[PDB]
């Protein structure tokens, strides 16, 4: 009993804990749950984007290098 | 990307400077079509109706 | 009071204000709320339409500059 130890899960599941989560973080912050809008995930997700950006840079950097060859210590 | 990328590779450089306007403007085109755009038959509300 | 300060709003909201916005413009100028048709989006639209083509024939020109530019002498 009591869901000890390392059982699988499923999917179903795993988005109704991190929908608890989200709520709870909330309540820490802003003192209450009415949540007319989730601004926790639009937060979130921005910060995502600006990762993703900065890795497509790479890829073209690293393209870059194929095209025209060239070299720097390292 | 990749027919700029062919073109910068090729050597043509034509894209350089204020050219890259046009696959700028392109590439926005297309983000506004995918993104917003509009609601399909169970979204029958929309602002001329509503 | 209510509805004070910078709190967050929805979309729903936007259109609603909107619509409020251009029902009273109207009534100051024609003194009936019938709004049986919309002119001034029409209008609004109409100077849209005006730019959108300005910008487009400017594209156009520029496009001309690289098809056949003054640097071809002789």
């Amino acid at each position: 009993g009591s869901g000890y130890g390392l059982g699988l899960s499923t999917r179903t599941q795993v988005t109704g804990y991190q929908f608890l989560a989200r709520r709870t973080a909330m309540a820490l912050t802003r003192w209450r749950v009415r949540m007319e809008i989730e601004p926790g995930r639009r937060q979130t997700l921005a910060v995502v984007a600006s990762v993703s950006a900065a890795l497509v840079i790479c890829l073209g950097a690293l393209l870059w290098s194929f095209i025209s060859p060239s070299g720097q210590l390292n | 990307g990749g027919m700029v990328a062919m073109v910068f590779a090729s050597g043509s450089h034509v894209f350089g400077g204020i050219g890259s306007i046009f696959p700028l403007f392109m590439m926005v085109g297309i983000m506004m079509m995918m993104f917003r755009g509009m609601g399909g038959g169970q979204q029958q509300m929309s602002r001329p109706k509503l």
